[PDB]
């Protein structure tokens, strides 16, 4: 999410009830202005939290113009510290499917299913993006020079709009993007209205902890992934 | 933790996902927001019929 | 006929990462039709430098060099050279950084500042034991190349650890207790 | 189809707070 | 050849 | 002559390119009309 | 003439420190009084090999070689080389030995155990803290020279830290307390 959703608990909105304090919010609005400037990103989301067991990771990804690019993560344990976290490819999620279990804090802990928490991070992160980083319908237009850029004149989707899962798209490489409809499992997606139905929820039960906010009326969205950071692959089940 | 001469002592209880405890040093309170559900590191498994 | 001058100029890695413009005044030993003048028709000499051009990328202007009655003139400025800098070493398309890590934050955690060519700041995080053979590549963060400006090359880290000067029979027992167990 | 067919860089008073309120947090 | 001519 | 090679290889595309170098007078025409072909495949053949 | 026989003398840095004797048989290729025929016994040529001789001295025999019609050979076996021995390799008159550490005894201190060509041990007392860019000298105690086999050069004692590939938390924490300060 950008920075309008650290000067509002726009996180704790959302009704999920996970999210940032005011002190994490107001060091991380410094801190992410301070990440826009030493890293030259056209903008500088908070990605989400992962929770582990001794700290958690603030995480952080730069935005460049041209935002479908291969998005530049960063990582934090003390919120302002903020630290290049590696990109990430396919040799290193497979690397990680060996492991399973909780985050820990350190980010230079060892398993020997050796395996790095760091790789374990920039993997998590990586297909928390390609599965389920929401972007509503008409949010982002394909410009003609090859490069996607904010639709700026974007108005909010229309409450008959709201509903379908075909009014929002992944937020990844593929109206240019892939639609909801699709993500597998068919009930995998959960739609609930807030706030006097101003306010749009979207949570991914495959990766619990996310929730994409939408204000129907405005261009105000974006999503966070505040959980445990591992696979529901018992979705199906539990459907 | 910035002003730790004021904080509160904060639980994350890692079996129920969102079930938090509070207090801050006098008083308590709990407290749960997850999807209700107990957290396992391996796959759920249905249970095996009986024999 | 007479070579031309391989002139050798300086460039350094913001000028090559940005594509900057050079000048360099040349000879006044330009003939007229008399042959025996020594005069001058153009003062300067200007290269467009593109981003990523490597070391011994060679520009040549044929017909600009110092010219006999007889010959045709040519001129090689400029042979692509690095100069120092406070510090990326200059290879294939790569940059190598070399940070005098202390030891304690060589063997724990530790964050690297690495200023760049962009005039961008990174902290790199470093989790893994850092022994004098540890290097970090930042891939896709070098200068860009030749063939392609949009894309850049990989950013090597490289550690040179600075190991105690002194310590107290406390501090043995502390090293002792922690790295031979 | 029309739209088919050495740089500097400013930036705003909005980091130097920033750069001043990071204090704040360490 | 004589393209100078031809197409120019 | 030559002429019908070149009448079916270039036709629009020269024209165009120079059309459109002198109308920007550019500082290096030759390199402008270089980059210009170039992005002239990359909107035709893509 | 026709051009030498050049060959290598093989010898390990034990026979260059000792001395030894080695034969090496031509044989049958040097042109007889026959006038001429190739047919020779198994003729041998033995080297006396003095102590401490250098890499690269030159052994020559003038006329032992395969001789031709009327031309005289030589049969110059002459390289003195090299063999890489399980713990020295050689520079001018001086043993580099490299002792494979641990960091908690390259920094607590250490006494190294070294094996020389004359089969002596010795345990040289380490207890500077062993940068990777550290050796001790063991003076007297490299190869004999060749101008003098009384005499001796220097041993160098070259050191390998070997970090370590795991640290737990409290491992850390024991660091950082320990150098960091």
């Amino acid at each position: 999410m950008d920075a309008d959703s650290l000067l509002l608990s726009l996180e704790l909105a959302s009704g999920s009830g996970q999210g940032l304090s005011p002190d994490r919010r107001a060091s991380l609005l410094t801190s992410l202005m301070l990440v826009k400037r030493d890293y030259r990103f056209a903008r500088v989301l908070f990605w989400g939290r992962i929770l582990g067991l001794v700290a958690d990771y603030y995480i952080a990804q730069g935005l460049s113009e041209d935002q479908l690019a291969p998005r530049k993560t960063l990582y934090s344990l003390n919120c302002t510290e903020w630290s290049l976290l590696p990109p990430a490819t396919e040799e290193m999620a497979m690397q990680i499917s060996v492991v399973s279990g909780r985050f820990m804090g350190d980010p230079s802990h060892e398993y020997e299913h050796q395996i790095k928490e760091e790789t374990r991070l920039v993997s998590i992160i990586d297909q928390i993006d390609k599965a389920v980083a929401i972007i509503p319908r008409g949010a982002l237009f394909k410009t003609p020079f090859g490069v996607t850029h904010v639709n700026r004149t974007f108005e909010g989707l229309p409450l008959s709009e709201v509903r379908k899962l075909s009014s929002y798209f992944h937020f990844r490489e593929a109206d240019f993007l892939d639609s909801l409809e699709y993500d597998i499992p068919r009930g995998s997606w959960s739609i609930q209205m807030e706030r006097g139905n101003a306010l749009v929820v979207l949570r991914s039960l495959l990766w619990p902890g996310l929730t994409f906010y939408h204000a129907p009326r405005t261009k105000n969205y974006g999503y966070i992934y505040v959980g445990t950071g591992e696979k529901n692959m018992d979705l199906p089940f539990m459907l | 933790n910035l002003i730790p001469q004021y904080a509160i002592a904060v639980l994350r209880s890692n079996l129920w996902p969102g079930a938090y405890a509070f207090s801050n040093g006098k008083k308590f309170e709990n407290f749960y927001i997850g999807w209700g559900h107990k957290y396992c590191v391996e796959n759920y498994t249905p249970p095996s019929p009986p024999p | 006929q007479d070579p031309p001058i391989e002139r050798d100029l300086y460039l350094s890695l913001e000028d090559l990462f940005f594509g900057c413009t050079k000048k360099i005044k040349i000879s006044r030993r330009v003939l007229n039709e008399d042959r025996y003048s020594s005069t001058i028709k153009d003062k300067i000499l200007t290269i467009d430098v593109r981003p990523g051009w490597r070391q011994g990328t060679r520009i040549t202007f044929e017909k600009e060099g110092d010219q006999g009655p007889n010959i045709i003139p040519a001129d090689i400025i400029f042979i692509v050279k690095e100069k120092l800098h406070p510090r990326f070493r200059r290879e294939h398309d790569n940059l190598f950084f070399v940070y005098p890590i202390p030891l304690g934050k060589a063997l724990t955690c530790c964050t690297v500042e690495v200023k760049t060519l962009d005039d961008r700041l990174l902290n790199i995080p470093i989790n893994d034991i850092v022994h004098p053979k540890y290097f970090k590549i930042v891939p896709g963060e070098g200068m860009p190349l030749p063939e392609n400006p949009s894309k850049k090359g990989d950013l090597f880290i490289f550690f040179d650890i600075q190991f105690p000067t002194r310590l107290t029979p406390q501090k043995k027992q502390m090293l002792r207790q922690a790295l031979l167990t | 189809d029309v739209k088919m067919a050495h740089n500097e860089y400013e930036m705003l008073p909005a980091y130097e707070i920033a750069e001043t309120q990071k204090a704040l947090f360490l | 050849r004589d393209i100078e001519v031809g197409f120019l | 002559m030559d002429t019908a090679y070149l009448k079916n290889c270039f036709g629009t595309g020269l024209t165009q390119a120079l059309a459109e170098v002198a109308r920007v007078r550019p500082s290096d025409p030759i390199e402008y009309l270089a980059h210009w072909l170039y992005h002239y495949r990359s909107i035709t053949v893509a």
